[PDB]
């Protein structure tokens, strides 16, 4: 069903240009979310959340 | 005709960028210019939101860049974007000169192209000698002690140039506040001197990498040459992401980061690693006046080159001897680099002298020869007689 | 040009201030120590200058702080010839401030000062 | 120069925060807190660390308010135009041990012992440097050494004399965690705090480097297809040549 | 306007070439085209023409500068050292 | 910049020469082969840069079977180029083939401004 | 280069005007004239001219708007005198 994918999407430049930008809006939280989890769960032990954790124990 | 060809200024803008006709053979060496235009927007841009939270008084320099790295939101991505910038902005200007070096684009036509070029060499040297003054480090300091003071050679008026220079009788609060208002200016002054710059480049048109005439196959600059350059585009910003996020303090000198002292000398005074060629230059040649004449004669021998230059077809990329000896000049250039980054011992000083004679017997007496041989041999090989 | 005031500086000791960005030294030199600097012959100078062509008081010995091979500070009062010492490159000058051993090529520069009574203006 | 004049380069140790995806050790910067107030504090100062850059760092809130408390700071004259003393605040910055230069040299034989707000960034080197100066004090200097009086050796100085004396001997510290605070751990956590001191942003500036990398990378692989994408039609491109008829 | 100077260069329809003839020109459109056509077999084997046809221009000079300043810097670290002393001073003095 | 009656005069005498013909010429010919203009399917008189008169002359007086020649030359080594490719090895400019076509029309052109500039700067001996 | 829009002026030459036929321009060499001449006759007569026929222009607006200010300045300094403080708490409440 490329037809009706680009007829959808890639027809007219003004629903191209808001899927892009509503994209982008998604790609800017989703982005951002995974990659402080990747580098706070890469460096565990180091932040000072994990040395506030040890201070309460 | 089109809204973009009737306009008064879309059709400049279309004239420069979207129907300006480019040779179809050119590469990625004609990328540099663009590449060059998205440094200066870059520096200009940092410079502006940086100057809004830097002092330029002696006592608040040092204390005001270290504001923007610390209390300023994102201002480390600023300080270290316009200063690996500067560097970047050097590295893309020098592939820019050595690809017009190789390519002959400072020929016939060009000539005006070649030497409003130096005169943008010329002016983007000042400006960045300027800005490391202002951050008045260690290294901002003494080097501006040391290069302005080489104008107390001149035997006429040397002391007063100096003593105008410096606002005073040293390097010091008149001196770093006048550099900031002059590091401010000369930027403009390098954006007008971009104009004349694509004028000189528009009445012509590009050259191309074999020499030859390109009125023959030509395409339109936009939806070619736009996504070609998009593509360096990205992997300069990628480059230069990488030096700012990763290893920011690289291209610097590390005493930078001591507070300007002038009672106090580093133990090596050395400039930013992209002028440390033309410091060679100058420490080569073992007297105060004809060191400052070698090293503006070692940035003005550039203008030389289009009546030195005796080749009959342009550009090195069918010449045998021609390439060899560019690619000579491109690391002795290098080894020029390093030598003024080294200290004034034994082995360097020849070295360096050694150095500064074959740059400019490049220009000066290897091009000419090399060149007219080449013509002969290049008769001589298909001429039966 | 500054105005030092000599009555605070005594017999024997230095004053180091800066001055147009150069560091300047006073000493209040002993007779014995002005016996030494001219009792020195000058084929042991490779920049032979003599105490009366140095300094206008024999008493006041004022020179600036400028280590003559590359900018460095000489230490005060230190050194094996009884003068200073630049640590950078290990650079030795007298009571006098000429240089014997070390590699400076020139002596410890004078600078320009006159005399109001018991105070110096240098400039 | 020479060896002895250059002074001897420090080793790459492996420190936690070296490699593109590395943080700070938060807990080997609070203990450098404690070696810097405890040993570092009586000669060194940090002018330009505020009190507020240590929240969420090394300490809490709370736990920095009372340093800033025992701390106390000049306040706006009251109304009669007296000076007047204040009990420090978050605002307000770590105080040197000094009141001004002169005063600093005359406790120091003479040396100006430098603020050490940014000596990671200032010397080449850096961390290494800073760990191979600490620890590698040797007790006898080498033979033949010319010491002057009150000046110490050190072969990772330039010079090999240093006027700041070996200051780092076991268990002067007791540390809050248990940490056995041996010599060479007490110069790390200094080199890990000091570090801080220097850059701060560090932990933020590689988050963002990762974006930024991930980001920028694949701009230009999607930006490689897309000019090939408008180039296949030219590069693509045959030309023929049919010579023409002599007229 | 007023018109300028005699270039090498026209615009488009006045160029300024010679006059063209017999040169037949086919392309296809990109949409119908592999983009990425040929890049593994480039990138192994014309990457390795280009860098057979261009090396020794830009790896001689590279050698030879290289050798040099590795020479020098050699003959350096021998003469601040504790060895050549003897021949440090007779060649500074 | 050098102009092409010295090059000419140079090139004739180092061929007139039994000793410098066999000594320079098979410098010149690998010299040309290293050059590696023929691998575009050019000669070598395509590769003289023609912005300036003497050559636009030249040009200008080129009959027309060798203008669309050299025309197509220069369009196929151009599209050569940009491919990032040569020509394949049957497609290479013979050595018989590489003739020096615009060099008689060249040196006329350039004989004419001498003797024109020559001219221009007489002293009648009077 | 790449030619602009239709405009309504061209330069020497071709200008766009109209064509012009019979109209006949004589002009003398200024190093053959007087400049300051008439300067005199014109510096009193002419000017009385062209001020006598553009004066009402300016000077009713300029009469209407400076007395309306200076009647509006004249009111606001009664007000707040002593005399007219009923009428200014009037006003203002
Ligand atoms: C190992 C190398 C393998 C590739 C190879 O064979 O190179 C041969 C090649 C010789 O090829 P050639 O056909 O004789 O001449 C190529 C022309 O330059 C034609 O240039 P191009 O259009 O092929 O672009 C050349 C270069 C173009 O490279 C650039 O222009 C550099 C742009 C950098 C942008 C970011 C700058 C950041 C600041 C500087 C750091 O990019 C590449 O080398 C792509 C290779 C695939 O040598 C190189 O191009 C090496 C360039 C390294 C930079
Ligand atoms: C504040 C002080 C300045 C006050 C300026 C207020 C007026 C603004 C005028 C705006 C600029 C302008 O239009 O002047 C051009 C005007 C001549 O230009 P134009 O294009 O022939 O006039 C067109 C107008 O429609 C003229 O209309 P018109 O032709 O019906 O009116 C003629 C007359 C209007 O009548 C008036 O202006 C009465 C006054 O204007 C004149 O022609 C007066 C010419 C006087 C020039 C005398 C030349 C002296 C050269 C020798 C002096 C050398 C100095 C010593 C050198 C030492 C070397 C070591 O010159 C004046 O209006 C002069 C104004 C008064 C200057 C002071 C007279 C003192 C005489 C001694
Ligand atoms: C004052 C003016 C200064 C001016 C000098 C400033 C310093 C130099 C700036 C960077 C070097 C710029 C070189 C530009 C020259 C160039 O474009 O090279 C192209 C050549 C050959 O390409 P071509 O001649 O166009 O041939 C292609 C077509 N054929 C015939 C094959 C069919 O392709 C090659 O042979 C490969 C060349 C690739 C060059 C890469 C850089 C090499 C030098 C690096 C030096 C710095 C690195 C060490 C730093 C510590
Ligand atoms: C990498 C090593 C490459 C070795 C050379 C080679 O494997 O030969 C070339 C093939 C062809 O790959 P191609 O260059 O895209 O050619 C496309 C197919 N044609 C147009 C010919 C019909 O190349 C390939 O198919 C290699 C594809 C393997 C992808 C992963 C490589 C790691
Ligand atoms: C009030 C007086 C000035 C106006 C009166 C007047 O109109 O006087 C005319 C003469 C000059 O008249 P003019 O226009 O400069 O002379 C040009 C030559 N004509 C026309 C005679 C052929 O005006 C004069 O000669 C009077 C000169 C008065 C100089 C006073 C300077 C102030
Ligand atoms: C924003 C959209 C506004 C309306 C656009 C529109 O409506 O486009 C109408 C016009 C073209 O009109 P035309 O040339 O077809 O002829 C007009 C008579 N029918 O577009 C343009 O301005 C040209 C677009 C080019 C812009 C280039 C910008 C580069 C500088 C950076
Ligand atoms: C601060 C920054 C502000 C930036 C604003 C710049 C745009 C100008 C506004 C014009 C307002 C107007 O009135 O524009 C209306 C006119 C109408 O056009 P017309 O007369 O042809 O048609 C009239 C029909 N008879 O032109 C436009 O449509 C302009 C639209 C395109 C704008 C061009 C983009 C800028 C390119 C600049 C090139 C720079 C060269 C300078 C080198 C130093
Ligand atoms: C005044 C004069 C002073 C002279 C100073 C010295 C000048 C020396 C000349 C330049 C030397 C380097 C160029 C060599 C040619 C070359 O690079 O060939 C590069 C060649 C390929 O080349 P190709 O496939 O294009 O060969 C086209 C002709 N068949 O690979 C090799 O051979 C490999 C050699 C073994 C490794
Ligand atoms: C007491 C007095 C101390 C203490 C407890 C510390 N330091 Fe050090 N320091 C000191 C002086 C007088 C000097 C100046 C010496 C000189 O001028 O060479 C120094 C020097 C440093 C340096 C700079 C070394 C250099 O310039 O290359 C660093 C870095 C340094 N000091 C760090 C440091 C650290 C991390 C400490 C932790 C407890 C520390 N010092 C203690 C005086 C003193
Ligand atoms: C031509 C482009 C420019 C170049 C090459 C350039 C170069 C430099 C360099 C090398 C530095 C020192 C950076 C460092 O080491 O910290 C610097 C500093 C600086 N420049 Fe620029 N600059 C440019 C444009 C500008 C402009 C236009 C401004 C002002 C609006 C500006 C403002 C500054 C400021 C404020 C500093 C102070 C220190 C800092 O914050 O980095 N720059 N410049
Ligand atoms: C701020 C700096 C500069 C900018 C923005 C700039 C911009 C450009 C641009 C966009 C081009 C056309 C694209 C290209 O050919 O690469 C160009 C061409 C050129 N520039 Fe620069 N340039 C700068 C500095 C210089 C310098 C320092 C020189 C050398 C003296 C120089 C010499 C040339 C030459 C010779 C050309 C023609 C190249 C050719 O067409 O073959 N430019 N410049
Ligand atoms: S600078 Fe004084 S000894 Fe070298």
């Amino acid at each position: 069903s490329f037809s009706s994918l680009y007829k959808t999407f890639f027809k007219r430049n003004a629903v191209f240009v808001g899927t892009i930008f509503a994209g982008a809006f998604v790609f800017q939280t989703v982005f951002d979310t995974a990659i402080t989890s990747w580098y706070e769960n890469h460096n565990k032990g180091k932040l000072w959340k994990d040395v506030k954790a040890r201070i309460a124990a | 005709m089109a809204f973009r060809k009737s306009n008064v200024y879309l059709s400049l803008v279309n004239s420069y960028i979207i129907d300006s006709p480019q040779p179809s053979s050119i590469n990625y060496w004609w990328n540099m210019g663009s590449l060059l235009g998205l440094c200066l927007v870059i520096q200009i841009v940092t410079g502006i939101f940086m100057a809004m939270h830097y002092s330029s008084n002696i006592e608040l320099a040092f204390s005001s860049v270290e504001h923007i790295m610390r209390d300023v939101h994102n201002g480390y991505i600023l300080r270290y974007l316009h200063a690996n910038g500067a560097s970047f902005f050097f590295m893309v200007m020098f592939m820019h000169m050595a690809k017009g070096l190789y390519y002959g684009s400072y020929r016939s036509p060009r000539v005006t192209l070649w030497n409003v070029g130096v005169i943008i060499f010329i002016l983007t040297i000042a400006t960045a000698f300027l800005g490391y003054c202002c951050v008045y480090g260690q290294m901002s300091h003494w080097g501006a002690t040391v290069i302005t003071n080489l104008f107390s050679a001149i035997p006429f008026v040397g002391n007063d140039i100096v003593s105008w220079l410096w606002g005073g009788f040293s390097v010091s609060n008149p001196t770093i506040q006048r550099f900031f208002a002059l590091h401010y200016l000369v930027p403009f002054i390098i954006a007008a001197m971009v104009i004349m710059h694509l004028m000189a480049l528009h009445i012509h048109g590009s050259s191309n990498p074999l020499g030859i005439t390109g009125n023959l196959d030509r395409i339109p600059m936009h939806s070619y040459f736009i996504f070609k350059d998009l593509v360096t585009v990205f992997l300069f910003m990628l480059i230069l992401a990488l030096f700012v996020f990763y290893s920011p303090n690289t291209l610097g000198h590390p005493d930078n980061y001591i507070p300007g002292n002038p009672l106090v000398t580093p133990a090596s005074i050395v400039p930013e690693w992209y002028l440390l060629p033309f410091y060679a230059i100058l420490r080569s040649i073992p007297d105060k006046l004809l060191g400052v004449i070698t090293m503006f004669a070692a940035i003005l021998v550039l203008l030389v080159l289009p009546f030195t230059d005796r080749s009959v077809v342009r550009g090195n990329t069918f010449k045998v001897l021609s390439k060899f000896f560019f690619f000579i000049f491109v690391f002795n250039f290098v080894l020029l680099g390093q030598i003024g980054a080294c200290h004034v011992e034994v082995p360097y000083v020849l070295m360096g002298q050694i150095a500064t004679f074959i740059y400019f017997a490049y220009f000066l007496i290897i091009v000419p020869v090399i060149s007219t041989i080449e013509n002969v041999l290049f008769y001589i090989g298909r001429v039966n007689k | 040009k500054v105005e030092v005031n000599l009555a605070a500086i005594p017999l024997g000791k230095n004053v180091v201030v800066k001055w147009q960005g150069k560091p300047v030294f006073i000493r209040h030199r002993t007779p014995h120590e002005i016996q030494e600097a001219n009792s020195v012959d000058m084929s042991a100078l490779k920049d032979p200058q003599t105490d009366a062509d140095r300094v206008k008081d024999p008493q006041w010995l004022i020179m600036l702080g400028i280590c003559t091979h590359l900018g460095c500070v000489p230490i005060g009062e230190a050194g094996d010839f009884g003068g200073w010492f630049c640590p950078c490159h290990g650079s030795h000058y007298d009571i006098s401030g000429r240089i014997r051993k070390g590699p400076a090529p020139l002596n410890l520069e004078i600078p320009a000062y006159e005399f109001d009574g018991d105070k110096v203006i240098v400039g | 120069m020479t060896a002895a004049e250059h002074g001897l380069h420090a080793p790459a140790y492996a420190w936690s925060h070296n490699g593109p995806f590395e943080t700070f050790d938060h807990a080997s910067i609070r203990r450098g807190y404690q070696v810097y107030r405890e040993v570092c504090a009586a000669c060194h100062s940090l002018d330009r660390v505020a009190w507020r850059t240590l929240v969420g760092v090394s300490h809490t809130n709370e736990e920095v308010r009372n340093m800033a408390e025992e701390f106390e700071y000049d306040d706006e004259p009251d109304e009669q135009g007296n000076p007047k003393k204040r009990p420090g605040k978050l605002s307000d910055y770590i105080p040197g041990p000094y009141p001004n230069e002169q005063a600093a040299r005359a406790a120091n034989q003479g040396a100006l012992p430098p603020d050490l707000s940014l000596i990671v960034k200032a010397r080449h080197g850096g961390c290494d440097y800073i760990f191979s100066l600490l620890t590698g004090y040797p007790d006898e200097p080498p033979a033949g050494v010319a010491l002057p009086p009150g000046s110490n050796y050190n072969p990772y100085f330039p010079g090999g004399s240093i006027a700041m004396a070996r200051v780092l001997f076991d268990d002067m510290v007791e540390y809050e965690d248990g940490t056995p605070a041996t010599t060479s751990q007490m110069a790390k956590d200094v080199t890990t705090f000091l570090n801080w001191c220097a850059e701060p942003e560090h932990d933020e500036r590689k988050r963002l480097g990762l974006k930024t990398v991930i980001i920028l990378s694949s701009l230009y692989l999607l930006s490689i297809w897309v000019k090939k994408f408008k180039w296949a039609g030219i590069k693509t491109r045959k030309f023929v040549f049919n010579p023409p008829k002599p007229r | 306007g007023p018109p300028s100077g005699k270039t090498y260069m026209g615009w488009w329809g006045h160029m300024g070439g010679p006059k063209q003839k017999g040169i037949t020109s086919y392309a296809v459109s990109p949409y119908a085209q592999k983009p990425l056509q040929g890049i593994f077999h480039n990138a192994v084997f014309n990457s390795f023409r280009r860098f057979k046809s261009q090396f020794l221009y830009v790896l001689i000079p590279a050698g030879i500068y290289w050798y040099w300043w590795k020479n020098g810097n050699e003959y350096n670290e021998f003469l601040y050292s504790k060895a050549g002393r003897e021949e440090l001073e007779r060649v500074n003095v | 910049p050098q102009s092409f009656t010295s090059i000419a005069r140079i090139g004739d005498y180092i061929l007139k020469s039994p000793v410098l013909s066999k000594l320079c010429v098979p410098v010149a010919n690998q010299f040309i082969n290293l050059a590696g203009y023929k691998k575009l399917g050019l000669k070598f008189d395509d590769l003289i840069a023609e912005e300036n008169p003497i050559m636009q002359t030249a040009l200008r007086r080129l009959p027309e079977d060798e203008s669309y020649a050299r025309a197509y030359r220069i369009i196929r080594a151009h599209q050569t180029e940009l491919t990032h490719h040569l020509l394949p090895r049957n497609e290479w400019i013979k050595a018989q083939e590489d003739v020096p076509y615009l060099l008689p029309y060249i040196l006329e052109a350039e004989a004419a401004a001498k003797e024109k500039d020559e001219l221009d700067n007489i002293e009648v001996s009077k």
